[PDB]
């Protein structure tokens, strides 16, 4: 019934809550497609990929009709499962997820567009 | 044992062998038909060697060139018969200052019996630690087939180590102009597979022997028997085992702070000339204040103006760990010696008992106690900065690039292989920041 | 209650046990052979608790030697009493440990430690009634660090109702092995907080300085601080070696001596400093005794307790003395530094005495401390860590082993969190 505990009691309660928010993620970092050594940028890419694309296309003259044409993946890139880093959200934007890593290994995303 | 094995590529990677191997029988003692008085046909120096059944103690050596001029020299040396003949392997065109014709258009046809073989040597061993590869970063050999060669060892061997001696060039004894082109290169695609390359400056080496040698025109022979001399130093932490020596993957660990940063410029010790006579022998204090003069330096540049990372020295000779300590403190905060705000300021020290060995004539003058420091200073990137400049001209007005891409290779690997670069040093730059 | 199996894991661990059987089968009147031939039916009242039994009037140390590299047994069995282990409890890999916990915890250590519990479960099917596991490590180290906790998670998993018991050493700035001894002490502490019941912390600073200062060594060799821990443990474990209603077995020193779950974090303290091999001109009275063992100046730890209060002691004079006097020096040093001393624990201070006194030395004072103070440890790593883990610097040696990046700051924060606990006890009040 005293206090000074009631302040680590505190911690204690706190401390677990933390062990949720990680024991969070491992089984839910599993489920379905969850893997391929790719797996971090994936999830990158999914969380972008989608919650986006607002904005729209007012370009400019050219001397010349230059465009550019998007394939799909096949069997061979998909059975050995590579990512898809290529996507196009109206009929005029072509964007990149250039996967780079800092020098320190944190992953990032260079958005070209 | 925890066994090694070496790797020599190009004229200079062989050559430069030939000197190593050299002064690693002069040191641990054999003889060029291969036979030692002292041994019984398991010892801190059979990680370098093996016995075979006559006490012909053989190297852990594979020497590759594409044109057998500069290995036939070893088929007719003192030491044609110290070596396994099966593991001096040749071709026929050498790559004639051609990356591309290493990576892919000679190389392929060659690498598969260079690994048959080096696995023939890897059979051998009980616990194999990495692999120590001997190139140039210039000539097409040694940039092209090591380039290839370790994209392979790192299939066949990935557990292992791999530690890289690079040889920058100088313009002096450049036997090439597109030598940027094929350092680039092979930086770019050797740099996600070696864990720790030590590089050396040629012009770096031609400067040491023209102070302390006092040699006007050095030859290639001089360079390589000082090169050699440094690379014992290294290595010799690894070829013997005193309680007072630690491996060099105990403290490689402490030398690589990122995975890209694997980069340590070498320093060593007294280099005097054995003609120009009189000498009174250095204390642990002046060897250990020499260690710091860009003149006793492998690569040319200049740390006073960069920050370091690591610091370790490799003393042999006579050395007490009080003498080492004592310098140690001398040299702690009398000079500007700069550490990043997110590394202890420590130094880890190797003392290694044996005696510098110097060459029969070698004009390195013998000495009782040497140290040979390693240092991974952000200064380092001066030397990538000295070979993007070479190339950005060049390759601005694409001169050359008609050969390497005739060979195989696309244009667009230029472009990144050079960007890669420009991020190495943006990255060289991030370790210099601080935190609050 | 009887049986205590030890395991010693590294490098420092295993250097630092050899020691130790060295002390007790010394103390207990055991020969490098094995036979006994002391002069003194005390020393054979409680001698089973750390040597198992063997035909022929031997005596075998209920032990388990563990590690990596491949010459420190090689040192053990060339060594001096390196006849008397059992071979059979021998265990060791040939991959090595590099000072990585992580390859010592995941990868080439996680390829023996089941061969590690087949003996472990094999001198524990032997037993009657199995005390709990007494274990010696390095925090600093690969091996001993990333092994050694791995062993303490299997094992308190496989026998949750016996005793966990550590004697850890610290990383020194001022020894030095490597630069990565903040991370291995950081994971280490992480596991040792949830896992062990006792912890004995053993500072690697600390001997640096006791040896360097007190001891005036100037240049401290390893052996030299091996012998001051070789000391601390065989005073420590006085309690558990001879007969004593006080602390008579693991359970009981714990219950007496961790009045919360986490905090299971001892402060040791000898006296006198004695170095290896030296005459007592003047052997230290009981008030020289008690003064000193309680002197920041003899003190495991690099730490002050001149700044944090005891929650419970445990002191234990070795030699024939006037009991007398020790109570009445105890009752002194007690009421003198009432205010560095918490007093919503009435009569925490524990005595226990022995009469066989350590080797060579006449009298000696023995102290355990479960001290608020020992904190001062935690901040140093804590800083030391925090530094390295800003920038992220040398992550890639252990999440190139395979780790987890969560991993780290799981460990970071549950340390500033036992640090933050710590103090609020330090705070209590009588209210
Ligand atoms: N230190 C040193 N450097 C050398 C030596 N030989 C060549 N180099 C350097 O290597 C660069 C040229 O590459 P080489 O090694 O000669 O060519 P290679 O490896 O035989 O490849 P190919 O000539 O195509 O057969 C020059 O810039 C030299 O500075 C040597 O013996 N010692
Ligand atoms: N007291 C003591 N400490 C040591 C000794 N050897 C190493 N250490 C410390 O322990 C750490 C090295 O751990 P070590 O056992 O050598 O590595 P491991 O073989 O992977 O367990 C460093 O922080 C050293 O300061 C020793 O002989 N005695
Ligand atoms: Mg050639
Ligand atoms: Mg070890």
């Amino acid at each position: 019934s005293n206090c000074v505990k009631e302040v680590e009691k505190l911690q204690e309660k706190r401390e677990k809550r933390r062990l949720q928010q990680q024991e969070l993620r491992e089984k839910r970092a599993q489920d379905v497609d969850a893997t391929n050594p790719n797996y971090e940028i994936m999830c990158m890419i999914r969380d972008f990929r989608g919650s986006l694309d607002y904005r729209p296309l007012p370009i400019d003259e050219h001397r010349i009709c230059v465009c550019v044409r998007k394939r799909p993946l096949n069997k061979k890139e998909t059975q050995m499962k590579d990512l898809d880093v290529i996507t196009i959200p109206s009929k005029d934007v072509v964007m990149v997820h250039e996967p780079k890593q800092k020098v320190d290994l944190t992953r990032y995303l260079e958005n070209q567009t | 044992m925890r066994e090694c094995i070496s790797i020599h590529v190009g004229q200079a990677g062989v050559q430069i062998g030939n000197a190593c191997w050299e002064l690693y029988c002069l040191e641990h003692g054999i003889q060029p038909d291969g036979q030692m008085p002292s041994d019984k046909t398991d010892d801190s120096f059979n990680t370098f060697f093996s016995e075979t059944g006559a006490g012909k103690h053989v190297p852990r050596a594979v020497f590759v060139d594409l044109e057998p001029t500069v290995i036939d020299e070893v088929r007719t040396g003192t030491y044609r018969q110290l070596f396994h003949p099966e593991q001096l392997i040749t071709g026929k065109e050498d790559a004639a200052n051609n990356y591309a014709r290493g990576h892919y258009t000679i190389g392929k046809e060659i690498i598969d019996l260079v690994l048959d073989r080096i696995r023939k040597l890897a059979d051998q061993c009980t616990g194999l630690q990495g692999f120590l590869v001997f190139h140039s970063f210039g000539g097409g050999t040694g940039s092209g087939f090591t380039s290839l060669l370790m994209e392979r060892l790192s299939v066949d061997y990935g557990k292992k180590s791999k530690l890289e001696f690079s040889i920058y060039p100088a313009p002096q004894v450049s036997t090439a102009v597109v030598e940027p082109y094929n350092s680039i290169l092979t930086t770019h695609t050797t740099l996600e597979h070696s864990d720790c390359a030590f590089m050396v400056d040629n012009e770096a080496i031609y400067d040491i022997c023209r102070r302390n040698l006092d040699i006007e025109r050095p030859t290639y022979t001089n360079l390589n028997r000082l090169i050699s001399q440094i690379v014992s130093s290294i290595t010799a932490s690894l070829r013997f085992d005193g309680a007072l020596n630690v491996d060099l993957t105990e403290f490689q660990t402490n030398l690589v702070p990122y995975p890209r940063i694997h980069f340590p410029l070498a320093t060593y010790a007294p280099v005097i000339s054995a003609e120009k006579a009189y000498h009174e022998q250095l204390s642990v204090a002046e060897i250990t204040n020499a260690c710091f003069e860009p003149a006793n330096q492998m690569v040319k540049c200049d740390p006073r103006h960069g920050k370091y990372m690591a610091c370790c020295l490799l003393y042999r000779g006579d050395v007490v760990p009080k003498d080492v300590n004592a310098a140690i403190a001398t040299i702690k905060t009398k000079r500007s010696i700069q550490f990043v705000d997110w590394c202890p300021t420590g130094f880890k020290v190797g003392i290694n008992y044996q005696p510098p060995t110097v060459v029969p004539g070698g004009d390195l003058a013998k000495v009782q106690r040497a140290v040979c420091m390693l240092s991974n200073t952000t200064a380092i990137a001066e030397a990538w900065a000295r070979l993007d400049h070479k190339f950005d001209l060049m390759y601005a007005k694409r001169a050359f690039v008609h050969w390497y891409v005739g060979e195989g290779m696309e244009e667009g690997e230029f472009s990144e292989a050079r960007e890669d670069m420009a991020a190495l040093e943006k990255d060289y730059e991030e370790v210099g920041v601080d935190s609050v | 209650m009887r049986e205590i199996v030890h395991i010693q894991a590294g490098q420092c661990g295993n250097q630092i046990g050899a020691k130790f059987w060295e002390v007790i089968s010394d103390e207990h009147g055991i020969d490098p052979t094995g036979s006994y031939h002391g002069d003194s039916d005390l020393q054979l009242e409680r001698i089973n608790v750390y040597y198992n039994e063997a035909t022929g009037n031997k005596y075998v140390p209920r032990a388990i030697l563990v590690d990596l590299e491949p010459g420190t047994m090689d040192s053990v069995r060339s060594g001096p009493f390196g006849q008397i282990f059992r071979p059979d409890n021998f265990v060791f890999g040939q991959s090595g440990a590099g000072n990585n916990w992580a390859k010592g915890h995941y990868t080439e250590g996680a390829e023996l430690v089941d061969s590690v519990l087949d003996v472990v479960r094999k001198e524990s099917e032997s037993c009657d009634c199995l005390q709990g596991f007494q274990l010696t490590h390095s925090l600093g180290g690969g091996t001993g660090s990333g092994m050694g906790t791995l062993l303490i998670s299997k094992i308190r998993e496989e026998y949750p109702d016996r005793i966990m018991n550590t004697f850890s050493v610290m990383p020194s700035p001022k020894v030095s092995d490597t630069v990565v001894e903040p991370y291995n002490a950081t994971l280490s502490v992480h596991q040792l907080v949830e896992n062990t019941d006792e912890t004995y912390c053993i500072d690697n600073e600390a001997l640096y300085d006791i040896c360097f200062r007190t001891l005036k060594l100037t240049t401290p060799t390893y052996g030299d601080l091996n012998h001051l821990v070789s000391a601390t443990m065989s005073g420590v474990t006085t309690c558990l070696r001879f007969p004593g209603q006080l602390n008579a077995d693991l359970r009981k020193l714990a219950v007496n001596m961790v009045p919360f779950p986490r905090l299971h974090f001892f402060m040791p303290g000898f006296a006198p400093l004695t170095s290896r091999g030296s005459q007592q001109y003047r052997a230290l009275t009981v008030p020289e005794l008690t003064q000193q063992m309680f002197d920041s100046k003899n003190m495991m730890a690099a730490c002050d307790p001149r700044h944090g209060r005891y929650l419970t002691v445990a002191a234990i004079f070795r030699g024939r003395m006037s009991m007398k006097e020790v109570d009445e020096q105890m009752l002194n040093v007690q009421n003198k530094n009432s205010s560095y001393f918490v007093e919503w624990i009435p009569n925490n201070v524990k005595t226990a005495v022995c009469d066989i006194p350590p080797r060579g030395l006449k009298m000696s004072a023995t102290f355990i401390g479960n001290s608020t103070a020992i904190q001062e440890l935690f901040k140093r790593i804590s800083e030391q860590f925090t530094a390295m883990f800003r920038r992220k610097a040398f992550l890639h040696w252990y999440t190139g082993e395979g780790m987890d990046e969560m991993e780290f700051t799981e460990a970071e924060s549950n340390m500033n969190d036992l640090v933050s606990e710590y103090q609020q006890y330090q705070d209590a009040t009588a209210d």
